[PDB]
């Protein structure tokens, strides 16, 4: 898993595009920039829809399965971005966040959004999926 | 301007035209009706700046001219709050207007007519008459697959185009589509627009399939129908409609029919064993079969199979079980078709019967 500051996001999302981007981090603008910058970059290779989530105890986790599950009468290609709880994940937000990194087929390019990962939580059987596959700009 | 009217006439369009608004005033002038009197009738109108609703009131007793401006809920909540048949005579005095009833008597602020954000008059590049039932049937048929809220807003809304003696509606949110067409027995020029998704409710809403038949106008920017003494007007979505001809299922070769209601039975018991519901269903098709089955990966299942009437070369393919039971609810009949291909590419449901309303389902991944 490859760890690049905001900064230098335009040379490495320009060169190589992920099927997963977490950009974690409390900063306001590095945030955005980043995401903004993810799905700029998307939208120039076929992304045309986009989605997005406020991850909470209420969100409709079958949209979201079902929607990586979703197949386009116009080929278009999503992008998934999640905002995370300020928090970090939940109790288990963890589990579902699991169901979905198995959800990861190439057309759906997940991008999950937040501040620092929740200390050592990081070892969530999702995070650990990902981790191969993916890129995580700091955007502290 | 004045005006007496029997409380029952006035009920219906105040509660019209301050009808789907009532978020928040987004600017104080738009949370007025416009109240205009001239020529034996009273014209009401509301607007929200996307589209807006005139209702015509014939006025029979005593008249006077004029015009202005009130609060729509309080205007009609006082109308509502007086005993049923009691005459309702308004009068304009000053800046306030004065509505008397019987012995009740109020007094409401005004805001000058001249700032109401009216619609100035614009040309219709196409306009024609068909039945109420004609374009509930068109819209009804179809605008369960719009887009909600989908970040290509021209999917948020509904298509209208012409073309033959034809009015025909599609719409899509990128996974399913329908489309309907009707004969209106006149030569349209071949035309096309995108009427947005609060316009479409609205225009569905006020049809109500009696004897009116219904009179509408395309302009270039708008679209306005009359129906009766209503009037509705609404901007269409500035942008290019995606092509629905081109994600047909071209020259498809598997081709099964079964029992409408029966198929909806089957995936509504292949819902109801999903513990996974947002995995679908997974279909088999076979000579003259249906394997249908709600798809769990780590868990082995149990399957139904239906007596259909299929052939060709069998095959497998996942399905959204709420695409395709929209469908079966739109397709309200004894038996349907379905025309397929491939397992990744779209399908169409369709009435046995006749063909008016076609239904394009994109399978899932499985």
């Amino acid at each position: 898993m490859i760890r690049l500051y905001p900064e230098q996001l335009r040379a490495q999302l320009n060169e190589g595009l992920r099927a997963a981007y977490l950009l974690l981090g409390n900063d306001p603008l590095l945030l955005q920039e980043s995401q903004d910058a993810v799905r700029q970059v998307a939208a120039a290779q076929g992304f045309e829809e986009h989605h997005t989530f406020s991850i909470d105890p209420n969100t409709d986790w079958n949209a979201i399965f079902s929607l990586c599950q979703a197949m386009s009468l116009f080929a278009s290609r999503q992008t998934l971005l999640l905002l995370l709880p300020e928090n970090g994940p939940n109790a288990a937000i963890n589990e579902q966040l699991l169901t979905l990194t198995g959800l990861l087929h190439d057309d759906l390019l997940l991008i999950v959004r937040g501040n620092k990962l929740s200390k050592a939580q990081e070892n969530a059987a999702w995070f650990t999926a990902l981790a191969n596959r993916s890129v995580q700009v700091t955007c502290q | 301007m004045k005006f007496t009217v029997e409380r029952e006439h006035l009920l219906k369009p105040l509660q019209q035209v301050s009808g789907p608004l009532g978020g928040r005033p987004t600017l104080p002038i738009l949370g007025n009706l416009l109240l205009q009197v001239a020529d034996g009738t009273l014209s009401l109108t509301g607007t929200d700046l996307e589209m807006e609703m005139v209702a015509r009131v014939a006025l029979v007793q005593p008249h006077e001219p004029g015009a202005t401006t009130v609060p729509a809920r309080k205007f009609f909540d006082i109308c509502r709050g007086l005993p049923e048949g009691a005459e309702i005579a308004v009068q304009l005095e000053g800046e306030r207007m004065l509505v008397r009833s019987g012995r009740s008597r109020f007094s409401l602020s005004t805001l000058p007519a001249a700032d109401f954000p009216n619609l100035d008059d614009w040309q219709s590049e196409v306009e024609f008459t068909l039945p109420q039932a004609t374009m509930k049937r068109l819209i009804e048929a179809t605008q369960f697959s719009m887009a909600h809220q989908d970040v290509r807003y021209y999917l948020n809304g509904m298509l209208f185009e012409t073309e033959g003696e034809e009015l025909r509606t599609v719409a899509t949110d990128g996974h399913r589509l329908a489309v309907c067409s009707m004969p209106i027995g006149q030569s349209l020029p071949s035309h096309s627009v995108i009427v947005p998704r609060k316009g479409v409710i609205e225009l569905m809403r006020m049809l109500d399939g009696g004897d009116n038949p219904l009179r509408v106008q395309i302009g270039s920017n708008n679209i306005r129908a009359h129906v009766g003494d209503f009037i509705f007007t609404s901007k269409l979505v500035d942008g290019r409609f995606p092509d629905y001809r081109r994600v047909l299922p071209k020259n498809p070769d598997k081709h099964l029919e079964a029992g409408c209601d029966l198929l909806k039975q089957a995936f509504a018991r292949a819902a109801a064993a999903s513990n996974e519901k947002f995995r679908g269903v997974r279909l088999y098709v076979s000579e003259n079969q249906l394997k249908i089955t709600a798809n769990n990966p780590e868990q082995e299942e149990a399957e139904e199979i239906l007596d259909v009437t299929y052939s060709g070369a069998e095959m497998e393919i996942g399905f959204n079980v709420s695409y395709v039971l929209d469908v079966l609810n739109a397709l309200k009949c004894e038996n349907v078709r379905m025309m397929l291909t491939d397992s990744v590419s779209s399908v169409q449901i369709e009435d046995a019967a006749s063909q008016s309303a076609a239904y394009v389902v994109m399978p899932m991944r499985l």
